[PDB]
RNA sequence: AGAGAAAUGGGACCAACCUCACAAACGCGUCUCAGAGAUAAUUAAUGAUUUAAUCUUAACCUAAUUAACUCAUAAUAAAUCCAGCCCUAGAACAGGGCACA
RNA sequence: GGGUUUACGACCUCGAUGUUGGAUCAGGACACCCAAAUGGUGCAACCGCUAUUAAAGGUUCGUUUGUUCAACGAUUAAAG
């Protein structure tokens, strides 16, 4: 969390992550979900608006960023690692933001 | 830089690197913390 | 064949005359050399593959000589070329697009006012002499004591080496040798006379035969492009040269005594 | 056997002219046989005073391998006699300069020391590459093993081989490459 | 085994004078330097050229000049 | 296999995870006893820098080494077999296990010099230019000092300094 | 970063002055002086062992990079006539001339 | 770690290894003065201080003292 922290994440609007707690793939999409809803997040900017979705049956983890660029990150994390999603989403948004 | 025998850091910043065939402490944040083993 | 930036011309062999002054339009004076090119004839052409490897080789033989003081295969070489034969013959290093036929005459008029090049010649040969005038060694003085000494070089080596290096200056023959002074700037042509006109000091005596050539400096390596390529053929523009081609900035013979302004 | 004297001391006494192969090959293991072969001490007909020596034509000499980093550790030091004329060359530099100079004095110094060296060197031929004359390629006898085996590349083994070679480790599928 | 090679040409052959033709090839000759000569025998005999060089009395009187042979 | 799949389709990232299928592990194992891969497989002692089929198993396609724990051999086997890929990657074995590099591959250099048997790196030794006496002698390591309890069919030792 | 000027030293020559009662010698006088590679120390690019980072006694290509040192380039680089007479060529020996006059 | 001053022992020479300073000639080493590329500074810039790599080239002219040294005058990029 100390990157998202660091990188400066005033330039990302929205933040959601869709997920099903009853799967048996789900550890990364949750640990990227607390990295990216940790405390320094929030308090490098208040403008954010960071939404957990919670379901029982979609069965297919996703990620979902919206940033005033325009930009739609869409990532369908369910069997790639919590780091490399968050070091590829730290990438995009510093190349574009 | 500075040229030692020995070794060793001085703040938790410093990182040990093997290049050029020697031991080379780097420090960001203080620049006066550069040793290299001779 | 069409010029080339990779290209090099071939060179000429000339007499130098004697030395002159040449004034400049800015005030200044310069000191130019006289060169004539008497007989300039390409004697042979040795091919690149059997001289170098990397570049052609030409055969340039200088001004005429007696048939009664010549060899055998010297005379019957010059017999099957059909030219009378030369006093210094020389080789010149040109690449493989300005080739030349054998038996070609060479004019002055190879060069043109404002250039620069290289000239090749024996320096002026003083014999065996004393270390004082060949290295330039400082000698002992006059008569606070020094007894046969007055020119001596001192000592020539160490003790512990117990023998003198092979790099030791010492006294021995001086001035024959072939000497080559790089990026003399050309100023005037004389076509009638067949006379060029080199700034500086021109190693070799006078009366004798210099190799003149382009100048291989990296500052003038790219200098060929305007010069005719090949050499300087009198019948194929079919116009006659003025009698003195001047440079730029050469204060002519016939001037207007110019005054500063 | 029941040959005349003239040629049967012609026989014994002749030249033989061998080959060989000095790609990925180690310049001491080279230059090992090809002392052997020119002092000739492969004849049982050997001796000091005979002149009994054979002519060795190495090729492939540009394609040579030193074992180790004596490429970047191995100097040759030369002087031309002149005050500050030592040079020190490394054994890289000397090999990009001249590719035959390696093996040349390679074979110099494992060579003996007396006068009948610069005989014994006279006979030796070397060449950068696979670029023989033909009046000297017309004399080759027989080629010499190479001393040291070449080893294989990854992409030079057959699949044969390769599914044949057994699976050590099971990977996990999780697992990024 | 391969097959003997046997080259035979003689191109100094002429239409006009056979008895000339067989001297043409037979009159050829060269003479050269000492220099010249002891390098192109060493490079055809495949030594050094301080073999070629000639010896003094001082070695040539004390040669055996009738030396033993065996066999 | 994991592989991470991105595709560009109007300012819209799509970043996804696919898994292949990778060759197991041989049924029958000559040790089954022994913990450790190579331990198991009784190819302790016996693998050496010119055995690319078995160096080549557990490699990045970028010529990296794979993590120890998840690879499952021992330490001392690990660093060996570290040494032994870093050995051939200078030789100039694993030809198909370099970065792929269009711009690079057109500017070529000098050939690159055959070697074998290399210890430390290409660009890091400096000649030596006083060569010791022979009482005193610089010698010139060559192979890894690891490698000393490799089987010895002839029987002398390896000569790991010449 | 861009223009010039000078000195030292390497190598040369008398158009003028200076030494100068030989036609030459000489400085105090005049002319010229260079392209490429390589690096040692030190920076950054990608990247694993150590799924992050990290200039790498980890590979593959990377780039600004001390002087040396080599190489482009230049100098010599047409062999078997030499009695005699000259030479800005020379101790002797060598070398260049003796046809325009 | 080196053998640059003094001393230590007297191993080589006392049927001879001629002894300090200067003139000429310098060769070599780097434990680098300048010139070249850098790191760190209580480095703001000019001046500075140290460390690394680098030996192709240089390291002045004078008064006094026989002086090596030593003080002073004028400079240089420096007077190792
Ligand atoms: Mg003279
Ligand atoms: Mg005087
Ligand atoms: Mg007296
Ligand atoms: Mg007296
Ligand atoms: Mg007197
Ligand atoms: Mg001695
Ligand atoms: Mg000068
Ligand atoms: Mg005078
Ligand atoms: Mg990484
Ligand atoms: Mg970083
Ligand atoms: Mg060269
Ligand atoms: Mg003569
Ligand atoms: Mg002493
Ligand atoms: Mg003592
Ligand atoms: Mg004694
Ligand atoms: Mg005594
Ligand atoms: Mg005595
Ligand atoms: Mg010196
Ligand atoms: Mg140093
Ligand atoms: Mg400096
Ligand atoms: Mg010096
Ligand atoms: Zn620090
Ligand atoms: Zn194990």
């Amino acid at each position: 969390a100390a990157a998202l922290a660091r990188l400066g994440l005033r330039a990302v609007k929205q933040v959601r992550v869709q997920f099903c707690p009853f799967e048996k793939n789900v550890e990364s999409t949750r640990t990227f979900l607390q990295a990216v809803s940790s405390e320094k997040v929030r308090c490098t900017n208040l403008n954010c608006s960071v939404i957990a979705d919670v379901r029982h049956d979609g069965s297919e983890p996703c990620v979902d960023v919206l940033f005033g660029d325009g930009h739609r990150l869409i990532m369908r994390g369910a069997h790639l690692t919590a780091q490399e999603m968050l070091t590829a989403f730290a990438s995009h948004i510093q190349a574009r933001g | 830089f500075k040229t030692k025998g020995v070794l060793k850091k001085r703040c938790r910043d410093c990182y040990l690197v093997k290049r050029r065939g020697r031991w080379f402490i780097y420090c960001k944040t203080n620049p006066k913390h550069k040793q290299r083993q001779m | 064949h069409p010029w080339e930036p990779g290209s090099s011309r071939v060179g000429l062999i000339a007499l130098k005359l004697g030395m002159m002054p040449l004034w400049t339009k800015d005030g200044q004076k310069h000191v130019v050399t006289l060169l004539q090119v008497q007989d300039c004839h390409v004697l042979k052409y040795t091919p690149k593959e059997n001289h170098n490897g990397r570049m052609a080789a030409l055969t340039v033989g200088g001004k005429t000589v007696s048939h009664f003081h010549k060899s055998a295969s010297i005379l019957e070489f010059y017999q099957e070329l059909g030219l009378p034969p030369k006093q210094k013959v020389k080789i010149f290093n040109v690449t493989e697009n300005a080739v030349i036929k054998p038996g070609t005459p060479l004019y002055a008029a190879h060069f043109r006012p404002g250039q620069y090049v290289d000239v090749t010649a024996k320096t002026i040969g003083k014999g065996f002499q004393g270390v004082m005038r060949r290295w330039g060694f400082k000698g002992q003085p006059a008569t606070h004591g020094q007894t046969k000494t007055h020119r001596r070089p001192g000592a020539i080596s160490t003790g512990d080496v117990a023998r003198v290096w092979p790099g030791t200056k010492m006294p021995g023959q001086l001035g024959n040798i072939d000497r080559t002074a790089f990026g003399l700037k050309v100023w005037r042509i004389n076509t009638k006379h067949n006379i060029i006109y080199v700034n500086g000091s021109v190693p070799g005596h006078k009366n004798c035969l210099v190799k003149i050539k382009d100048s291989k400096l990296p500052a003038y390596k790219d200098f060929c492009k305007n010069l005719p390529f090949p050499t300087y053929f009198p019948d194929g523009d079919e116009e006659a040269l003025p009698e003195d081609l001047y440079d730029e900035n050469v204060c002519q013979p016939g001037a207007p005594s110019i005054t500063f302004t | 056997s029941s040959f005349s004297k003239a040629p049967q001391q012609w026989a014994t006494f002749a030249r033989v002219w061998y080959l060989l192969d000095g790609k990925m090959q180690p310049p001491g293991k080279l230059a090992a046989m090809a002392s052997v072969k020119l002092q000739g001490l492969h004849k049982p007909v050997y001796h000091q005073l005979s002149d009994c020596g054979d002519h060795v034509v190495i090729m492939n000499t540009r394609h040579i391998a030193f074992s180790g980093n004596k490429w970047e550790q191995k100097v040759y030091s030369s002087h031309t006699g002149y005050p500050g004329g030592f040079r020190q060359v490394t054994a890289a530099q000397l090999h990009q300069k001249d590719p035959v100079a390696i093996v040349k004095l390679a074979i110099y110094g494992m060579l003996p020391k007396n006068l009948h060296r610069r005989t014994m060197m006279q006979r030796l031929h070397l060449f950068p590459d696979e670029d023989i004359p033909e009046d000297i390629l017309k004399n080759l006898v027989e080629e010499l093993p190479q001393p040291r085996k070449v080893p294989r590349r990854l992409d030079e083994y057959t699949q044969e081989e390769i599914e044949a070679f057994p699976r050590v480790w099971s990977p996990p599928e999780d697992y990024r490459l | 085994t391969k097959p003997i090679p046997r080259p035979d040409p003689v191109h100094n052959i002429e239409e006009t004078h056979d008895l000339v033709l067989k001297t043409r090839l037979e009159e050829k000759g060269e003479h050269l330097e000492q220099g010249p000569m002891i390098e192109q025998l060493s490079k055809m005999f495949f030594t050094t050229k301080h073999r070629w060089y000639p010896r003094g009395q001082y070695h040539r009187r004390r040669r055996k000049p009738n030396p033993p042979k065996d066999r | 296999f994991r592989e991470v799949v991105e595709i560009l389709d109007g300012k819209t990232t799509i970043i996804e995870g696919r898994i292949t299928e990778t060759p197991q592990e041989s049924p029958n194992p000559p040790n089954p006893t022994g913990q450790c891969p190579i331990c198991r497989w009784n190819l302790k002692h016996k693998y050496n820098y010119e055995d690319v089929l078995l160096l080549s198993q557990f490699i990045r396609p970028h010529g990296g080494m794979l993590p120890r724990r998840i690879t499952g051999l021992c330490q001392e086997e690990h660093l060996k077999i570290e040494e032994c890929v870093k050995m051939a990657h200078r030789a100039g074995l694993l030809p198909n296990h370099r970065p792929k590099l269009p711009e690079g591959f057109v500017p070529k250099s000098k050939p690159r010099l055959n070697r074998y048997l290399t210890r430390w790196s290409p660009r890091s030794v400096k000649p030596i230019y006083n060569k010791g006496h022979r009482w005193n002698k610089v010698r010139m390591p060559v192979g890894s000092p690891l490698l000393k309890d490799n089987v010895s069919y002839s029987g002398r030792p390896l000569l790991l300094y010449h």
